């Protein structure tokens, strides 16, 4: 996943 | 007659107008340049050359005189020019600046300070006119700047060099190199940069030093690092080798990052950090405190019922007090860092914290531009925070708006007015196009992915207020035609500004926001049809209503399938409300 989740 | 003080960024702590101002002569006497900071003098030399001001070979008493130096230089002619004002008692990076009676004196508390005195000087001068002022100035937060730590296409070499100039000019002193998708940063952290990347790093390090920016070389080995036995040695030695080859090009700040990884071995993370701090940072002697970010790095992930989670407690217990520790606030991307959240986290860590502020980063919602000011960060934050960095967009140019305000907030924290800062950011950056850029940008300040990520000033709040008022007036049947006309004007204006931006923005800005310019023009047209709907319903003209309804649905349909996202809760939502 290309973000912070 | 008089010369006004122009827009300055950051806001100097103390500034007094002491005279009418004066015009600086064709050529000036420069004094102190031999002992003064090499970078301050070069900065000053470039500005003089760019503005056709020559430096005299031999003192001419009929010419402006500019004296420059640090406290720790023995230059009496400078102390005479400051007229009893001094940088001696200021914190590091502070400076004094005085222009009166045809003399400009700049005295830095240190070299960084002298460079910053030159920056302010540069902002004060317009067409050779300078006001006469007495300034003493210094930063609230001692580390201020940017972490390039987003997911997505890293900034280019040309982007970074231009950013570093921009930081220098706005007294930001920190740039952390940590892009998630640089393979040698993270995915393949063990591997050396190739010769040519090393040459690009060298240029970056040089430009950083030139602009008084601490280039921080980050590394994120948490994906697959081994902590125990011979594998632990070997993997630790890979950190040392990597850091050493950046030390060897001139890097003096380092960061080891543990965010967004499956392994939650707190003690082992903190042990890697401490070992590196002893064997590298302290051994070298001229290296700045080590920076880190723990695997739990927002309050929600760090704290449970006022009391730290297992990871955090162990990390904090072990991580050496000298190490800088970053956290993002109450969430990864959140409205606020209240003073009490800082107090809480600084409590657990028992040190002043560092903020990794995830705005204007947009890697989690790429269709929207985050173009607002620093917003929601408490003005007393300096009490628990001594290190402040923003995470910008993968779009370097338009990040400049938000970063400009970051410079103001971290330099002079308690004076910070987000709306005034935001206006100043756009005025200073956009020149002739400022007023239009404000119209557009004003719709693109709020970030909301509808789940975990929410931050930023609300989109065009004054316009929402008018929209809200209109619905109230219609449902309580009051005469709305004054509001209606006012609203036609705003929507027309959005369209006109956006069409002017499209025609006139230089390529470097235009290629970052052209899709969102089309989006807002579309929505403005749908808001206009939305009003035509309101009017037709009032006038009982079904023909004209069905016709405006179709148009309004056609604009909304375009916007909903756009990649571009803008003004969701204002321009967009107005069409939805009217439908
Ligand atoms: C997670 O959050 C942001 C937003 O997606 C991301 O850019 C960053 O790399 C991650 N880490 C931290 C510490 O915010």
């Amino acid at each position: 996943v290309p973000y912070s989740s | 007659n008089q010369v006004l003080v122009p827009n300055l960024n950051p806001t100097p702590e103390n500034l007094e107008v002491v005279g009418d101002g004066f015009k600086i002569t064709s050529s000036i006497n420069l004094v102190g340049e031999e002992e003064a900071d090499e970078n301050a003098v070069n900065a000053l030399r470039e500005f003089l050359t760019a503005n056709n001001i020559e430096i005299n070979s031999e003192n001419d008493p009929n010419s402006t005189t500019l004296i420059i130096g640090e406290v720790d230089d023995d230059i009496p002619e400078l102390d005479e020019a400051l007229n009893g004002t001094t940088a001696e008692n200021l914190k590091e990076e502070g400076y004094a600046l005085v222009s009166n009676d045809g003399k400009i004196a700049i005295e830095g508390k240190d070299g960084d300070g002298t460079f910053y005195g030159v920056q302010t000087f540069k902002q004060l001068v317009k067409e050779s006119n300078i006001p006469e002022v007495n300034i003493t100035d210094y930063p609230t937060v001692s580390a201020r700047g940017i972490v390039e730590g987003f997911y997505g296409t890293p900034w280019t070499h040309q982007d970074r060099l231009d950013q570093i100039k921009f930081y220098g000019e706005n007294k930001l002193n920190t740039y952390i190199y940590a892009p998630k998708d640089d393979p040698y940063h993270r995915e393949k952290w063990r591997e050396p940069y190739p010769e040519s990347e090393m040459q690009r790093m060298q240029e970056l390090i040089n430009a950083s030093a030139e602009n008084k920016v601490d280039f921080v070389f980050g590394i994120s080995p948490g994906i697959d690092i081994r902590f125990d036995g011979d594998a632990g040695e070997e993997d630790f030695n890979h950190l040392i080798t990597k850091a050493e080859s950046l030390y060897d090009m001139g890097v003096r700040s380092f960061a080891i990052y543990w965010d967004n990884i499956q392994d939650k071995s707190a003690a082992k993370h903190a042990q890697v950090l401490n070992r590196f701090n002893e064997e590298f940072v302290k051994a070298k002697g001229d290296v700045k405190p080590l920076i880190t970010v723990p695997t739990e790095y927002d309050t929600g992930a760090m704290v449970s019922n006022g009391q730290p989670r297992a990871y955090t407690r162990i990390f904090a217990e072990t991580v050496d007090p000298s190490i800088e520790v970053m956290w993002t606030g109450p969430g990864v991307v959140t409205n606020e860092i209240p003073l009490s959240d800082a107090q809480l986290i600084s409590g657990i860590y028992d040190r002043n914290m560092a903020v990794w502020w995830n705005y204007p980063v947009t890697d989690y919602f790429k269709g929207k531009l985050a173009l607002g000011p620093m917003h929601g960060l408490d003005k007393g934050l300096n009490q628990y925070v001594d290190f402040f960095t923003v995470n910008p967009m993968e779009h370097a140019e338009l990040s400049k708006i938000s970063i400009h305000t970051a410079a103001d907030y971290s330099w002079n924290m308690d004076n910070y007015d987000y709306d005034k800062a935001w206006n100043r950011a756009i005025d200073m950056l956009y020149g002739d196009l400022a007023e239009d850029m404000k119209v557009f940008a004003n719709h693109s300040t709020r970030m909301d992915n509808k789940t975990w990520a929410k931050s930023g000033r609300e989109d065009a709040p004054e316009l929402r207020a008018k929209m809200d008022e209109l619905w109230n007036k219609l449902s309580s049947k009051e005469d709305a035609s004054a509001l209606i006309e006012e609203l036609y004007g705003e929507f027309a204006r959005m369209e006109e500004a956006c069409n002017n931006l499209k025609a006139n923005l230089p390529e470097v800005a235009l290629e970052e926001c052209s899709r969102q310019l089309d989006e807002l023009i579309t929505l403005a047209q749908g808001d206009k049809a939305s009003l035509d709907m309101i009017v037709a319903q009032l006038n009982e003209d079904t023909e004209a209503y069905e016709s405006a309804k179709e148009i309004a649905q056609n604009k909304l349909n375009t916007a909903l399938s756009s990649f571009a996202v803008i003004s969701e809760k204002v321009a967009q939502s107005f069409i939805q409300e009217a439908l």
